[PDB]
DNA sequence: GGTGGTGTGGTTGG
């Protein structure tokens, strides 16, 4: 059984959950255009 | 990790350290995918050619970490393993096809600011993001350079390392290496002419190649650090287990019991 | 120290 965690998976308490971007996540997103 | 940099605090709360009970040594990385399941690479646990065949009792996992060696009191959580499941068609004779394993914890772990699972991909996410030129992120406490030959620099990092690397087109991957590649793998790294660098290295195996979905803001594990030739050489690329293509198995194991 | 040391904060006590 998977167990707990999924509904909230991939959302980082100290970043997404506080509307904070880490220093380089933006470099990823910009790679996804074209 | 070669030419990454220090991770920020809580930047990958799904990073797991796979740790040998005795002698005490960091073996590999891994990822937390739920409160009781950890994903890693099969060759971390089982690689006969190097006489390696770990059982559950040999091993611990350490979650929430940042520092490579210090026990981080009130942050990290150490868990014992109940069961190890290696892909039944993991190909250790030849090219590490299907370099993946699941590890079930004896006791579900509590989440915290430093401990939080990552998502497994679905068909749409895989289809949107798994493309040449798109960048993912790799993390680990593995080597900072090629340690098996004299090189200047420290071997290992004091803290968790991160690098962001572009997925590479399959035919380039193919021609970069004499090792047989399969669709259970993909490769990532900068071309020589791109003049930016970076790579996973020995010790980073099992660690996650993740991508952030611009549609829902969530981090998804697209890959597992599997193999390479050298670290961060011009014209070579790190290879990663293709998580999504192995999803069916992942799910079959994870959902098998209540 | 127990787990380092630009040591009693820090990503956490005393
Ligand atoms: C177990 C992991 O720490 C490590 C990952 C190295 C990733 N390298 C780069 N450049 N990103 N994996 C290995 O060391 C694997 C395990 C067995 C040997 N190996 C290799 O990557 C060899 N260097 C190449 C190879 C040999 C046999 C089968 C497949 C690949
Ligand atoms: C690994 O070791 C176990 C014993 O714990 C053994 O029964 C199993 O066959 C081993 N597999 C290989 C390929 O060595
Ligand atoms: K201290
Ligand atoms: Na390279």
């Amino acid at each position: 059984t998977f167990g707990s965690g999924e509904a909230d998976c991939g959302l980082r308490p100290l970043f997404e959950k506080k509307s904070l971007e880490d220093k380089t996540e933006r470099e990823l997103l910009e790679s996804y255009i074209d | 990790i070669v030419e990454g940099s220090d991770a920020e605090i809580g930047m990958s709360p799904w990073q797991v350290m796979l740790f040998r009970k005795s002698p005490q040594e960091l073996l590999c990385g891994a990822s937390l995918i739920s409160d009781r399941w950890v994903l890693t690479a099969a060759h971390c646990l089982l690689y006969p050619p190097w006489d390696k065949n770990f059982t559950e009792n040999d091993l611990l996992v350490r979650i929430g970490k940042h520092s490579r060696t210090r026990y981080e009191r009130n942050i990290e959580k150490i868990s014992m393993l109940e069961k190890i499941y290696i892909h039944p068609r993991y190909n250790w004779r030849e090219n590490l096809d299907r370099d993946i394993a699941l590890m079930k914890l004896k006791k579900p772990v509590a989440f915290s600011d430093y401990i939080h699972p990552v998502c497994l991909p679905d068909r749409e996410t895989a289809a949107s993001l798994l493309q040449a030129g798109y960048k993912g992120r790799v993390t680990g406490w593995g080597n900072l350079k090629e340690t098996w030959t004299a090189n200047v620099g420290k071997g290992q990092p004091s803290v968790l390392q991160v690098v962001n690397l572009p997925i590479v087109e399959r035919p380039v991957c193919k021609d970069s290496t004499r090792i047989r590649i399969t669709d259970n793998m993909f490769c990532a790294g900068y071309k020589p002419d791109e003049g930016k660098r970076g790579d996973a290295c020995e010790g980073d195996s099992g660690g996650p190649f993740v991508m952030k979905s611009p549609f829902n803001n969530r981090w998804y594990q697209m890959g597992i650090v599997s193999w390479g030739e050298g670290c961060d050489r011009d014209g070579k690329y790190g290879f990663y287990t293709h998580v999504f293509r192995l999803k069916k198995w992942i799910q079959k194991v994870i959902d098998q019991f209540g």
